[PDB]
């Protein structure tokens, strides 16, 4: 029996990936709410690139369609069918803040410059290099545009040329980055199918996008992914001291209470708390978070929280995560490294940490060192690497951030206390 | 094509 949708996509931040809690991203969630629409179950397949995502579209048999923030293209060709679009997007041209902003489009010649491979904006380059014939430009399969940015921003290309919208999401990882400028009228993104002689599966795609929009479904995707966020950043001492003396007194007999029920030191679990809500039993994100140790509702659920926004619970729940967490990891891995690791779950999810202690043990470097493993954290967020992963691409940058920033609270919270 | 993208 068929009853299952089967969408082609990317392994990206912008499309769909797997986090702490599963699958997630915009495309993603737009396509599994279209599944539960045709009532089928939704199948997510990705593409090494973009040449094999429509190599794969366009075979028999085959994808029933391709949700991957694609730009339409021809209409005319007839070969590929595309939606009516769901997110308008712009081209801007990506450029370095230190070097020179390039003004007019001319200005991209002599500049080392690398796109997606087989992408619509390899193709504007193309076309570019007819008016200005010395314009030269890279194009590769070994990379997505979190790459791309992540090398503009450490300065291994100078330029590149992604649609606004892949900015708007993560501009925030990548604070050397600026727009130079678009180029480009505004245009829509839309799913792509195969043509074609039924038009059942594409009447049927277009009426959800259509409702959808109206629904104002469009806009809460819209807002709930590219509404920059993940982990917080470090607040330094003046701040973090003022909220001991301010914030800490309400919990503190919460974080010594599960820290004797769960024999584990009270201060980790406050420096997590910390980094978490700065303790605020009342924080929330548009992520699904909520409470002082910003829980989700199947996690607080599964932990006995009934109110993620009761202090004591959230507290309470947390931190028996943060133990359950840290006694599931394999034996191998000793104290204190055992934390520092149980921390970098907490955050990315067990899969991820164990992608990245096999890439270690690859490497070969040691998986049961928290000094190692957090070296190949960071490569989950590069193309190259993370494709000859199991479970694909994770922003690795951050979990490390955030390991290492609940430790230098901790570092305070242990120099404070300790008489 | 065309198509970054989310
Ligand atoms: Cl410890």
């Amino acid at each position: 029996k068929e009853g299952v949708l089967r969408v082609i996509t990317r392994n990206s931040p912008a499309t769909y990936f797997q986090d702490r809690n599963g699958e997630t991203g915009f495309e993603y969630e737009l396509a599994k709410r279209f599944a539960e629409r045709l009532g089928v179950e939704l199948k997510i397949e990705t593409a090494d690139n973009l040449d094999d995502l429509y190599a794969q579209l366009s075979r028999e048999g085959g994808p029933a369609l391709a949700a991957a923030g694609l730009t339409p293209g021809r209409e005319d060709d007839a070969s590929v069918r595309y939606s009516h679009t769901y997110l308008d997007v712009t081209p801007q041209i990506i450029y370095r803040n230190g070097q020179q902003r390039p003004t007019r489009p001319e200005d991209l010649v002599g500049k080392r410059i690398m796109v997606l491979k087989g992408s619509s904006h390899a193709e504007q380059l193309a076309e570019l290099k007819k008016q200005y014939p010395e314009l030269k430009y890279e194009e590769s399969d070994a990379v997505e545009v979190v790459d791309l940015l992540r090398m503009v921003d450490v300065g291994d290309i100078d330029l590149t040329l992604v649609d606004s919208n892949e900015l708007a999401m993560n501009q925030v990882y990548f604070p050397n980055v600026r727009v130079a400028f678009d180029f480009g009228e505004a245009r829509g993104l839309a799913w792509a199918l195969p043509g074609g002689d039924d038009d059942s599966l594409m009447n049927e795609v277009n009426a959800f996008l259509d409702q959808a929009k109206k629904e104002g479904l469009l806009q809460r995707l819209k807002d709930r992914y590219y509404g920059h966020v993940d982990v917080l950043g470090y607040v330094g001492a003046y701040t973090f001291t003022q909220h001991l003396q301010q914030r800490l007194p309400r919990y503190e007999s919460h974080f010594k209470q599960s820290g004797k029920q769960k024999d584990t030191d009270w201060r980790l679990l406050a420096a997590i708390g910390y980094q978490e809500s700065l303790w605020q039993p009342g924080a929330t994100s548009k992520t699904g978070v909520r409470g002082l140790m910003m829980l989700t509702n199947r996690t607080a659920q599964a932990m006995g929280v009934s109110n993620r926004l009761d202090p004591k619970q959230s507290i309470q729940g947390g931190s028996k995560y943060f133990v359950q967490i840290r006694s599931e990891l394999p034996e191998s891995i000793k104290e204190p490294d055992r934390s520092w690791f149980a921390l970098a779950a907490y955050n990315i999810g067990g899969a991820h940490l164990e992608d990245a202690r096999k890439m270690a043990e690859k490497e070969g470097l040691n998986p049961n060192k928290w000094l190692d493993v957090k070296k190949m954290l960071p490569r989950l967020a590069q193309k190259q690497w993370y494709a000859k992963t199991r479970y694909g691409y994770a922003r690795g940058g951050e979990t490390v951030h955030f390991v290492q920033n609940v430790r230098r609270y901790y570092d305070i919270l242990t120099w404070v206390t300790q008489s | 094509x065309a198509x970054k993208x989310x």
